[PDB]
């Protein structure tokens, strides 16, 4: 019954640091590596399924999530914080946008909405910041393909490619070397797989890796036909097998 | 005593000590439990210890019937356990009322994990020092085990175990599932899946159980139920012949 | 009496070949008494045009609301709202007042700047979208407007001809309505340019 | 309160237990068709009116409650129990079953160990009564923990009471009548008084028996009270 | 309005006419009355037009969120429960009357919902001002275990009954077929039996016909 | 043990103690002495009033709650006002709704429960006042002792305040005599005034010192101050 | 929110301390326009320049801000400021006078300074706007909620240095093209980097609208900055 | 609507016709008016279909929760929940409900909750518009401790008269049998019961 | 009922407002000034339901005076009128609406033009060369349709107003006790004290 911490738990220290934001970022550093790469005709987000037991069924835990038919997210940091953020983002896409303009939000605006939910955990009474960094990959008619990073402070940045979590510094380097503005989606997936191999201890296969794209519309995944102006979702999670096919030609 | 050890704010290392401490509380009852999946059932076994002889043995349980279909075993102190039981029951009834169908095991798990995540983030709530193991035969997924912890984490299991001697049982089961190569126990009757579970607990813990040393919950298509001492005594006799 | 009959007025929109047209009369009355010869009922937000008939206090209020909302839309999205999107915004804005509605009959006209497709729509006072491709009518002479348009209309008219057809539909529907008329204005809308013409009509 | 120690304990609850331990000793005994409650009342002075500082409380008509620790906290818990029992009867028509009632108290007490703005209750409560399917005895700790009991004791004299209670369960494995358990309750309270002998005491007994009270909570008074006192006095020597 | 819903052996079909009216006047000669709650759960409405369209989109959006939250395909009984609970809360003031039909992991379903929040189940249903004409056709030809082809015929026939005999309905027939195995198929303007005959004359005006008082170019940009 | 454990009413000490409540109890001992005792027919309150100065008035210690009930205070006086107000209301509610005079015992239970909520709320404080409550109800004469902890006990007699231990030993001694002073108000008052004497390192108790209250069988609760107490000195 | 024995607001001073580490932003007000220039915080080749705005934000058609501090905090305030301007437009059918919008924001900041026990917003603003009462205006606001008017001003890192350089070369009859030149020069001299390249800059002007009588906000595209970086002679 | 519940030797049987009308139009000729609120607690609804469905849905919720916390609810408990809703909301509900249930202790039980929100425990109960025509028949033909087949006959004949006279009632006759044996659905057709 | 006229000439706006206050069968007062000055160069006349009439005017007057002092600036007639419309537009859907009709006469300094705004209780706004509320319009509008010119002087406009008041004294069933006439121009607001027999 009732909160006794009606004050900010994130305050400025004598040097201007916002301690709790700083610490949350450290929580992200300890988290499993995730990354995104933008091609000319797509975006790819990838991460490692670091399983907690070989008795757990890793398919029942998804680190890659659909936010809207054309938008997906991956994270580094605290899973539970991610899960609830995804719920809140899915909902805010409807209540703040779709229920108003009858269409899904463009990527920057949805990203902006998530950032607001995270900024608020940084200022409101009686709460800690979210211990996560998200990468949000999406498409919209008027902005084309985009990729965004969102930090515990609520700050976001558009990226051509980036990596967050454990081996982020090495991977960011590995990406600066490999990336150009003429990349097709298949090339970007190939680079994603390579970048992730440096970060991964054990087995590196379609069961231990999670990979999704923002490609073209899959009218097959729509669920109905007869409306020609509805072409289907651009978000698509690659299957275990689809991942393995691309490691044999690696 | 710094704040970062009293409430759920980040430590400089990026840890939440109250969460970590809540995980320790889970073992304070000194009870081990395990869950397996059959072909068309799911079985939970938990040790039953009644130290005081003034206690009514019938009222000492860590297995709860959440809904007609979902069952829950808790590793943790009873007061927190019953708190989680009540809520899960309430949440399960509300799902059915609003959405017209029975709350799935994994969904209740997700929901309870979400509630736990909140205590992780809001200062005025303490986490619950419990680990919740949810079982059923889902109408869409078949036999199911889903487990939530004070961190708000949950995942699905082929089989699982919880408590102080958790690891002994885990490695035992891990070893079995390497041989069978499948992700369940190939058996028709739940009666034989309960036996397997009891057997592999005996071997992993190196202990013999009487009918009063155990607690069994069984979920089949459209019912979850707990066995009486006598249903268990029958099981103990069945293993004794051959083994 | 009837809130939609207090002030009077009409709005019609049509589509032609690579164009749209939107027209309104200029009357503002108070029952029998004509008050203003200069009450325009068509507005725009970027390249999206919105006419409104009904109670005039609601016509004004809604213009100010949609200016407000399209202004904020443009700052966030960094582009101007498109016809199809605006229609959806008008709709939900109206339904939000379901049990206390604006007493209006909005009409949306425009060309989608990406697809070049001409677009018109209509609504009832609680935001139900009328999605005709040919013409949309609204106001205290809507019965007369339906009749005119249903006869005069034909698809793919060139801007200069669509202007004649829409002007004729409006002028003659207005002249059979005691609450409509007193001047008229017509917009001809092309992807590149928009022309506005004040019509000469009976002042009675 | 809402603070876990590094080894997963709750020091505030543990301290609340010390307040219980500090209190008067109270007991409950389950018989084959009812339950018996008894409590020790320390006579601070001759100025206290005999029989007139009633510690045992009734909830609804069929439930008795006794407690050791901070008496005011016990009253707070019984008030709540009564609201919780009235609410149940209002919706479901039937009077609240004992396990149902136990959990209602249980969740309420546990709630007072979740938030930094509150302290745990400084009592352990022994309670029970007769419902649709038998007699039930419970004991509820400051942590919200509770289980069913054959016999239960709390407070200063809890150890000797438990020893006597353990002995009864061993000599009478097939039951034990309400009329007998009332006597035995007088005895156990008298034995447990050994610890608080520096001051005089007064004995309070109450019972809820299917055959003896018609499944309703009743105070033991008059000839039945005196006869039990006698038994206790005669078996102490 | 005429809306029907017909069950067959492997699924469910819904159909509707394409006329909206403002009293005696026809506003849209070819609107779509068939709405989507989710990919395989569709909906038809009579009553307050804005109300059926809204309650459909609200429950549509919430169902989407529910599906994502639960990692399951949406079920017809969920759309049903949410719609009925919402309509009830508003004591009938949301004038939505619906036939909701679809397929989910548990089979195929056909339900009616009335504005006050009561629901019913059935093998064949109709709503709208063309309700009774269509029910007369359905009661004349429905049999247990229709094939897909038979079911479309029967539904399509029922809408025609309303198109021809009920003034509140007209124009074209829309159909949506929902089979248990497959994607839902939305057959827009399945039948078009009401083509306007060519007019006797052309009414295109000689340019300059209209008197213009003044003229100016309107500015779009900034 | 005493260090970090007396910050609020919401913290237990490692001994099981609530220090704020024990500190509120210490405000009573600081307060001026007052005595209560009863026979079968009457109940009496006697209070030594204290003046803060020689030019000041002696502050009142007796508050009337209903025609059949009243209390004397020792401790924080404003708290007594809060608690007697509530008690007046509970009496009032009982009359208006049930047409019943509130039993003195229930008045005890009601004060106990109110005091308790302030021993468990954060940002509140315990009451810092002790009360002696007398009444005549449907079961005769009653006297209660109220402690800010919530503990309310029914006694034949008692005293609370500074040096109160003197009067309490006296009453414990005089028990068998005063309990039988039935149908004689003036003798019972005499037995109470003589009881408050055992609690005086002070002096003679004057006609301003002194405050007496009585209730019984055919006597509504009345307060005697000044002139009207002269005949008891 | 509390006071120090000195009569200072701890949390405000620490918020201002936070700001001094943020990239410098510069506003210069000329007779025929206003310049806003700001330095992005040391980035990466992989940062998408084209679709990024971390320091320069549009408030309405006639008013803009340059940000220094927590971006996420700024976005909160910008969004409310955007609303306040639209409320004013709805009420009066006139675009909000620049000062009224500045005061409003400044008051919301002052609020967190005085009650509610929430951390202040770690944000400093330079406002650039035009209205038909005061013409071109330049304002500053910080976490305290104080605001002041300026002819040239800087926020973020090295304001001490930047302010002295502006004081030296600023003269009241400057044209916008001369103010553009000053702003870039000043940044280059106060940078903590090898060179001031286009990929590390955000640039905007508020001019007298090419040829009209209207006011135009030009937010410089990445390429346009690279052009104006050569023209002025820094390449 | 014609609805009834009858207690017999082995338990209790609920019966109802299948017709729902709006005015003189039959909106549904095959309605199922026998509503389950628990394994062996059922009810027949009369009045506003919206109101009674919403009520039945809430009671079913309350009893599901009840069963998770405290076991199986008595029929009396079910009736109490219905009465609670019906009474406390009488100014906004037109709902007449007949509750019927079975357990091993209390055997077969019937409760009727008419418009006001009062509760009445009865050997048998009739309600709905069609019931008024069978008050005579039922009072003259009902006996206690009837056999199953006798009870099915008593309902069949009763509702056939109710259907015969009340235009609101009609269609098929549905029944639910509630005994220790379990739950049994019965359906009877016009071609049969009309010939009685 | 109450007479509220406004005419906009070339260099000023003129307001004329009836002097009578009538309750039932009695004329309680015959010198009532149905006007509030909003700022130095903006005047508002009002008519409608008994209490709300003055209450609304004084509320608007307070708000505009607050704005003036806060900004040390005078709002344009257009902005003031927009504010007023919004307050009435809000009021129309409130618990108990203001039943007040108003004319706003103002002289805009930035533009150097007079401006006349007619606003009814619904929050219907329109800028007019001449306007009226209530029945008075049914007489005066046709007269001003004929006799009005855009270039008229302040004096010419007063003659035209006098012609309107004569018509109303001739044809109106109720005795409104003449008008108080006020002029709003570049020098502010002044009242013509002689009109009753001028
Ligand atoms: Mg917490
Ligand atoms: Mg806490
Ligand atoms: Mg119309
Ligand atoms: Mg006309
Ligand atoms: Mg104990
Ligand atoms: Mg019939």
């Amino acid at each position: 019954m009732t909160d006794r911490y009606s004050f900010s738990l994130t305050t400025f220290s004598p040097s201007g640091k916002l301690g709790q934001i700083d610490y949350a970022l450290t929580a992200v550093k300890q988290g499993v590596t995730s990354l995104g790469i933008k091609a000319t005709n797509g975006v790819v987000i990838a991460t490692e399924k670091k399983s907690s037991s070989p008795l757990a069924m890793s398919e029942t835990l998804s680190k890659v999530s659909l936010l809207t038919p054309d938008i997906g997210a991956v994270y580094s940091g605290m899973g539970p914080d991610y899960r609830v953020l995804v719920d809140k983002s899915r909902k805010v896409a409807h209540t703040s946008y779709k229920r108003i303009y009858g269409e899904y939000p463009p990527t920057k605006l949805l990203v902006s909405e998530v950032a607001k939910i995270m900024q608020e955990a940084t200022q409101s009474g009686g709460v800690r910041p979210f211990g996560v960094s998200l990468l949000i990959a999406g498409h919209d008619e008027f902005n084309g393909f985009s990729l965004y990073q969102v930090d515990p402070s609520g700050s976001y940045f558009p990226w051509k490619a980036t990596a967050i979590g454990k081996g982020s510094v090495a991977a960011k380097t590995f990406l600066e070397k490999r990336w150009n503005d003429e990349l097709e989606l298949e090339d970007a997936i190939h680079i994603a797989l390579l970048t992730l191999k440096e970060s991964v201890e054990g087995e590196f296969n379609g069961d231990t890796i999670e990979l999704a794209i923002i490609g073209d519309e899959n009218p097959d995944l729509l669920g109905y036909t007869g409306i020609p102006t509805d072409k289907g979702p651009r978000f698509r999670k690659l299957t275990s097998q689809e991942i393995n096919d691309r490691l044999e030609a690696l | 005593a710094g704040y970062d050890r009293h409430i759920t704010i980040f430590s400089p290392e990026g840890r939440l000590y109250q969460v970590e401490y809540a995980f320790k509380a889970t073992n304070q009852t000194n009870i081990n439990s395990l869950a397996v999946r059959g072909k068309d059932c799911t079985v939970v076994i938990s040790q039953k210890k009644v130290p005081d002889k003034l206690l009514d043995p019938t009222t000492v349980s860590y297995i709860f019937c959440i809904s007609r279909t979902i069952g829950m075993v808790v590793n943790g102190p009873i007061p927190d356990a019953r708190n989680a039981a009540l809520r899960a029951k309430a949440e399960a009834a509300e799902f059915r009322y609003k959405y017209g169908y029975d709350m799935p095991c994994d969904v209740l798990a997700k929901r309870m994990a979400n509630l736990s995540q909140i205590y992780t983030q809001r200062a005025y709530m303490r986490p619950l020092g419990v680990i919740l193991t949810f079982v059923s035969v889902d109408e869409e997924l078949g036999p199911s085990i889903y487990k939530t912890d004070p961190a708000g984490y949950y995942v699905g299991y082929k089989a699982t175990a919880t408590g102080p001697k958790q690891q002994e049982i885990t490695t035992n089961l891990e070893n079995h599932f390497k041989k069978s190569k499948i992700d369940h126990i190939n058996e028709e009757s739940w009666e034989k899946v309960v036996e397997f579970a009891i057997t592999h607990m005996i071997d992993a813990l190196g202990t013999e159980f009487s009918k009063n040393d155990l607690e069994v919950g069984v979920a089949t298509k459209d019912k979850f139920f707990t066995l009486s001492a006598e249903n268990i005594e029958e099981r103990l006799v069945a293993i004794a012949e051959q083994d | 009496s009837d809130p939609s009959s207090i002030n009077g007025g009409i709005v019609v929109a049509m589509t032609g070949k690579d164009c749209v047209a939107i027209a309104c009369d200029l009357r503002l009355g108070s029952q029998s008494l004509g008050v203003s010869n200069k009450f325009e009922k068509i507005f725009h937000y970027g390249h999206v045009f919105l006419g409104i008939t009904g109670l005039a206090t609601d016509v004004t209020t809604l213009n100010e609301m949609f200016r407000y909302k399209t202004n904020l839309y443009k700052l966030k999205e960094e582009r101007a709202i498109e016809p199809e999107t605006f229609t959806q915004l008008v709709s939900s804005s109206l339904y939000e007042r379901r049990f206390g509605p604006y007493f209006v009959g909005p009409v949306v006209a425009g060309i989608n700047s990406k697809s070049g497709k001409p677009f018109i729509a209509g609504f009832d006072l609680i935001g139900c979208i009328d999605e005709a491709k040919d013409f949309i009518v609204s106001g205290t002479a809507s019965d007369q407007l339906f009749g005119m348009c249903e006869s005069l209309y034909e698809p793919n008219l060139e801007p200069e001809d669509l202007f004649e057809t829409i002007s004729q539909a409006l002028l003659n529907a207005a002249d059979r309505d005691a609450l409509s008329g007193w001047g008229a204005v017509v917009y001809i809308i092309k992807k590149d340019e928009v022309v506005k013409r004040y019509l000469k009509m009976r002042q009675d | 309160n809402s603070v876990f120690s590094p080894d997963g304990r709750n020091f505030q609850v543990e301290y609340a237990v010390k307040a219980v331990e500090n209190g008067t000793t109270s007991i409950g005994i389950k018989c084959n068709d009812g339950v018996v409650f008894a409590v020790e009342k320390l006579i601070t002075s001759k100025l206290l009116v005999p029989q007139k500082n009633v510690k045992i409380q009734v909830v609804d008509r069929h439930i008795g409650c006794v407690y050791s620790g901070l008496i005011p906290d016990g009253r707070h818990l019984v008030n709540r129990g009564r609201e919780e029992a009235a609410s149940f009867k209002k919706l479901y028509k039937t009077p609240i079953p004992i396990p149902a009632f136990a959990d209602r108290l249980g969740q309420y007490v546990q709630a007072h160990t979740l938030y930094n703005s509150v302290r745990p209750f400084g009592v352990s409560t022994i309670f029970g009564g007769v419902d649709k399917n038998g007699a039930h005895l419970y004991m509820l700790e400051p942590s919200g923990s509770y289980w069913g009991y054959k016999g239960a004791a709390t407070g200063k004299g809890r150890q000797s009471a438990k020893a006597e209670l353990e002995k009864l369960v061993d000599h009478h494995p097939e039951g034990l009548s309400a009329r007998e358990a009332v006597k035995q309750a007088a005895k156990i309270i008298y034995l447990a008084h050994e610890d608080n002998k520096e001051k005089d005491f007064e004995l309070e007994i109450s019972w809820c028996s299917l055959s003896e009270t018609n499944g309703l909570h009743k105070f033991v008074k008059g000839d039945l009270l005196q006869e039990a006192i006698d038994f206790a006095q005669k078996e102490i020597n | 309005t005429t809306i029907v819903g017909v069950k067959f052996n492997n699924g469910v079909v819904i159909a509707a006419d394409t006329r909206s009216t403002q009293g005696p006047i026809v506003a849209d000669k070819n609107c779509a009355k068939l709405h989507r709650i989710s990919p395989k759960i569709w909906c038809a409405g009579a009553g307050t037009a804005a109300d059926t369209e809204a309650v459909t989109q609200l429950i549509g959006s919430n169902i989407e969120l529910h599906s994502l939250y639960t990692s399951r395909e949406p079920r017809v009984v969920s759309a049903l429960q949410m719609l009925k609970q919402h309509l009830f809360k508003y004591q009938g003031h949301i004038g939505a009357y619906l036939i909701v039909a679809g397929v989910d992991p548990t089979g195929s379903h056909l339900f009616s919902i009335h504005a006050h929040g009561s629901t019913d189940v059935g093998y064949y249903l109709s709503l709208g001002s063309g309700s009774l004409a269509a029910m007369a056709v359905l009661e004349s030809h429905w049999k247990q275990d229709l094939t897909k082809e038979e079911a479309i015929k029967l539904a399509s026939d029922a809408i025609q009954a309303g198109i021809w005999n009920d003034l509140g309905s007209g124009s074209n027939v829309d159909v949506c077929v929902m089979e248990i195995g497959k994607d839902a198929e939305y057959l827009r303007n399945y039948l078009t039996p009401n083509v306007r005959e060519e007019k006797q004359k052309s009414y295109k005006f000689p340019r300059g016909t209209t008197a213009v008082l003044k003229e100016s170019i309107v500015n779009i940009c900034d | 043990f005493r260090n970090n454990y007396d910050g609020d009413t919401v913290t237990f000490s490692p001994t099981g103690r609530l220090f704020q409540v024990e500190y509120a109890l210490e405000a009573i001992k600081q307060g001026s002495v007052t005595v209560g005792l009863r026979s079968n027919t009457h109940a009496v309150l006697v209070a030594l009033k204290r003046n803060a100065d020689e030019l000041s008035s002696y502050q009142k210690k007796i508050i009337k709650c209903d025609e059949h009930m009243g209390l004397s205070l020792a401790g924080l006086a404003p708290d007594a006002r809060v608690l007697s107000n509530y008690l007046r209301q509970q009496c009032n509610y009982s009359s208006l709704v049930f047409n019943r005079k509130l039993a003195v015992e229930r008045a005890g239970h009601l004060l106990c429960d109110k005091a308790q909520k302030n021993t468990q709320s954060y940002g509140g404080r315990p009451y810092g006042v002790g009360l002696l409550i007398i009444g005549y109800d449907k079961s005769g004469a009653h006297l209660l002792e109220f402690q800010p902890s919530g503990n309310v006990t029914e006694l034949y007699g008692t005293a609370i305040g500074a040096r109160s231990q003197g009067a309490k030993t006296y009453l414990e001694r005089t028990l068998d005599t005063f309990i039988k002073i039935d149908g004689n108000p003036d003798e019972l008052i005499k037995a109470g005034v003589e009881a408050i004497s055992q609690s005086l390192r002070d002096e003679s108790l004057t006609v301003d010192n002194l405050s007496i209250a009585i209730v019984g069988k055919d006597t509504p609760f009345t307060i005697y101050d000044g002139e009207a107490v002269a005949k008891y000195i | 929110t509390i006071f120090s024995p000195e009569g200072r607001l701890y949390q405000v001073e620490y918020a201002l301390e936070s700001i001094s580490h943020a990239g410098t932003a510069i506003g210069i007000m000329a007779s025929d326009g206003i310049v806003l220039a700001a330095e992005r915080k040391v980035t990466s080749t992989l940062l998408e320049q084209d679709t990024s705005t971390e320091k320069l934000y549009k408030l309405n058609d006639k008013i803009a801000v340059a940000v220094a501090g927590l971006t996420a905090d700024a976005e909160i305030l910008i969004n409310t400021a955007r609303i306040h301007a639209q409320n004013y437009l709805k009420t009066y059918n006139e675009d909000i006078p620049v000062e009224i919008l500045v005061r409003r924001l400044s008051d919301i900041k002052q609020g967190y300074t005085q009650h509610g026990g929430l951390r202040p917003f770690g944000v400093s603003f330079i406002y650039a706007g035009y209205d038909d009462r005061y013409g071109y205006q330049l304002y500053t606001s910080n976490p305290s909620g104080n605001y002041t008017g300026w002819k040239a001003i800087s926020v973020g890192a090295n304001t001490s240095a930047a302010q002295t350089l502006l004081q030296m070369d600023y003269k009241d009859d400057m044209k916008v093209d001369d103010a553009i030149e000053l702003a870039l020069k000043t940044l280059s001299k106060t940078t903590d980097s090898s060179a001031l390249t286009y990929d590390r800059l955000e640039f905007a002007t508020i001019r007298k609208g090419a040829n009209d009588g209207e006011v135009y906000q030009k937010i410089f595209k990445p390429q346009e900055i690279k052009d104006i970086l050569v023209k002025t002679g820094i390449t | 609507t014609s609805i009834m519940a009858v207690t017999f030797k082995d338990g209790v049987i609920l019966g109802a016709d299948s017709r729902t009308t709006t005015g003189a139009y039959i909106a549904n000729r095959v309605t199922d008016k026998l509503t389950r609120v628990h394994d062996k607690i059922w009810c027949c609804r009369s009045g506003s279909a919206a109101d009674t469905q919403a009520i039945a849905d809430i009671v079913q919720y309350h009893l599901e929760l009840y069963t998770s916390q405290y076991g199986t609810p008595s029929t009396e408990t079910a009736a109490s929940v219905f009465k609670e809703l019906c009474y406390e909301n009488k100014d906004n509900l037109t709902a007449g409900i007949i509750v019927a249930g079975y357990d091993d202790k209390n055997k077969g039980e019937v409760y009727t909750i008419p418009l006001g929100g009062s509760v009445h425990k009865l050997p048998y109960a009739i309600a709905g518009s069609g019931s008024t025509f069978i008050y005579g028949y039922c009072d003259k033909n009902f006996r206690e401790n009837m056999s199953k087949e006798e009870t099915v006959d008593f309902i069949k004949h009763s509702l056939s008269q109710a259907i015969k006279w009340d235009g609101s009632s009609g269609g098929v006759i549905r029944m639910v049998v509630l005994t220790a044996a379990g739950v049994e659905r019965l359906i009877f057709y016009p071609d049969e019961y009309e010939q009685l | 009922m109450d007479i509220i006229l406004g005419i906009r000439v070339q260099d000023s706006v003129i307001l004329a407002s009836s002097k009578a206050v009538t309750r039932g069968i009695s004329v309680l007062k015959d010198s009532d000034d149905k006007t509030r000055q909003l700022s130095p160069h903006t005047l508002m006349s009002f008519a409608g339901e008994a209490g709300d009439t003055v209450q609304f005017a004084e509320y608007i007057q307070a708000n505009i005076q607050l704005y003036s002092i806060r900004e040390d600036y005078e709002l344009s007639p257009q902005a003031v009128s927009s504010f007023v419309r919004q307050e009435l537009a809000k009021s129309i859907r409130s618990r108990r609406p203001y039943q007040v009709n108003v004319l706003i006469g103002g002289y805009d300094k930035k533009k150097n033009k007079p401006e006349l705004y007619q606003i009814d209780y619904l929050g219907t706004k329109v800028e007019l060369p001449y306007g009226a509320h209530g029945y008075s319009g049914f007489y005066t509008f046709s007269l001003l349709d004929h006799h009005y010119r855009p270039d008229m002087t302040t004096e010419e406009g007063l003659d035209l107003l006098k012609l309107c008041v004569q018509e109303l004294e001739k044809r109106m069933p109720m005795d409104f006790k003449g008008v108080i006439v006020k002029i709003v121009d570049k020098d502010g607001i002044r009242q013509v004290d002689d009109f009753q027999a001028q």
